[PDB]
C-alpha cells in the first residue's frame, strides 16, 4: 500500500470535476486502505451518481462495517444504479445488519436491484436471513416471496 | 415505419440483448440486421420476447404489448435530442456513435472475436458499453470497475478499442425513437441504437 497514493487520491474526492472523483473513489477501492473509509462514505452523498455508485463499490472492497449505516441509506438512492451498488457492497461486507434493509429492497422497482439484493441476502446468509426468508414465505407476496420460496427450498 | 422492440430473454442482468421487429411483420429473427442496442442508460429496457413464442401471434395478452419505435435515420442533432446525456467534449456524437459501431458487434464480429478473443456475446455487451460512453457519459471506471459488468482482462481491452475508434474518429445509423407501449413499464423506454451501418 503505497500512503503517497491514498493521500493523492483521498484529496482528489475534493476535485471539481466528477470524472476525477470517480477514479479516485475507484483507485482507493483497489488499494484497499481502510484510511479511505471517512471520505469514501463522504462520498456516498456526491451530487454525481457514478461517483455515488463508485463510493459504494470501493467501500463495499474495503469491508470495512463503518460503511454499513450509509450504504443503508443508499439502498432507497433515487438512482437505480446507486441502490444496485450499495445492495451490492452490503453483500460483500457481510453484516447482519443489512438484512432487513436488503430485504425491504426485495420490493425495488427495478429488477436488477431486486436481483442484487437477493444475491447479497445469499452471500451474507445465515439464520437472520433464514428466518426473515420464512417471515415472507407466510406474510410476504410478489417477488420477494419467490425469493423466499426458492431460498428455503435450496437451505 | 414503426417497429417493436424486445430484448431476447437470454440475459439475466444489464445489458440484455435487444432485437427490432417491423410492427407490420412481426418476427423473432435473431439476424444481424435487427441488433439494435440501449441508446438511454437510465431508461427502461425493452420487454421480453419468450423464445417459447416462435410466432408473434402466439404472445399471450398481456405481453404481446411490446414497446413501439419509430425507425428514423440517425443524425447528430437528432441523437444529442435522444441522448441528452451525451458526452459533452465530443463535437461529432454521430461519427463517434458511426466509429463504435463500424468497429463493433454484428458488423465486425469477426475481428472482435479473432483479435481480441471474444466470442459474440462479449463483443455484444461491449459494444453496448461503449456505446454509452457516448450516449450517457459513463466513465471508463464506472464501465469496467464499479458498475458490476464484470468485465475479463479481454473485454476491457476490446471496450478500449471501441472507445478510441469513437474518440478518434457517408454511413450512418438508425435511430429507434420509442413511441408507446411496453406491458412491463407503459412509459420511459429507451431509445434505440441501430448497430446496421446505413449508406447515404
Amino acid at each position: 500500500t503505497d500512503p503517497e497514493k491514498v493521500e493523492m487520491y483521498i484529496k482528489n474526492l475534493q476535485d471539481d470535476s466528477s470524472v476525477v472523483r470517480v477514479t479516485a473513489a475507484t483507485a482507493l477501492g483497489k488499494i484497499g486502505d481502510e484510511r479511505a473509509v471517512e471520505p469514501l462514505i463522504k462520498a456516498l452523498k456526491d451530487e454525481d451518481w457514478q461517483v455515488r455508485v463508485s463510493a459504494a463499490w470501493a467501500l463495499g472492497k474495503i469491508g470495512d462495517e463503518r460503511a454499513v449505516e450509509p450504504l443503508i441509506k443508499a439502498l432507497k438512492d433515487e438512482d437505480s444504479d446507486v441502490r444496485m451498488a450499495a445492495a451490492k457492497a452490503l453483500g460483500k461486507i457481510g453484516d447482519e445488519r443489512a438484512v432487513e434493509p436488503l430485504i425491504k429492497a426485495l420490493k425495488d422497482e427495478d429488477s436488477d436491484v431486486r436481483r442484487t439484493a437477493a444475491y447479497a441476502l445469499g452471500e451474507i446468509g445465515g439464520e437472520r436471513v433464514r428466518a426473515a426468508m420464512e417471515k415472507l414465505a407466510e406474510t410476504g407476496t410478489g417477488f420477494a416471496r419467490k425469493v423466499a420460496v426458492n431460498y428455503l427450498e435450496t437451505h | 415505419a414503426l417497429y417493436y422492440g424486445w430484448n431476447d430473454g437470454t440475459r439475466q442482468s444489464s445489458p440484455y440483448f435487444l432485437y427490432v421487429s417491423p410492427k407490420n411483420a412481426p418476427k423473432r429473427e435473431l439476424k444481424d440486421e435487427y441488433v439494435v442496442y440501449c441508446f438511454n442508460k437510465k431508461l427502461y429496457w425493452p420487454d421480453q420476447w419468450e423464445s417459447i413464442y416462435s410466432n408473434f401471434n402466439d404472445i399471450r395478452s398481456p405481453y404481446n404489448d411490446l414497446p413501439v419505435y419509430e425507425k428514423k435515420l440517425g443524425y447528430d442533432g437528432i441523437f444529442k435530442q435522444y441522448a441528452p446525456d451525451y458526452k459533452k467534449d465530443i463535437s461529432d456524437i454521430a461519427s463517434a456513435l458511426v466509429a463504435v459501431l463500424s468497429n463493433g458487434y454484428p458488423t465486425n464480429k469477426s475481428q472482435l472475436s479473432t483479435s481480441y478473443h471474444l466470442n459474440n456475446d462479449s463483443s455484444r455487451k461491449v459494444t453496448q458499453l461503449a456505446i454509452w460512453y457516448f450516449s450517457d457519459s459513463l466513465t471508463k471506471e464506472y464501465l469496467k470497475d464499479t458498475g458490476g459488468y464484470n468485465l475479463n482482462d479481454m473485454e476491457k481491452k476490446a471496450l478500449d478499442f471501441l472507445i478510441s475508434k469513437g474518440e478518434d474518429s457517408n454511413y450512418s445509423l438508425d435511430i429507434y425513437v420509442y413511441q408507446s407501449g411496453g406491458h412491463d413499464h407503459m412509459k420511459d423506454y429507451q431509445n434505440l441504437l441501430g448497430s446496421t451501418l446505413i449508406p447515404k
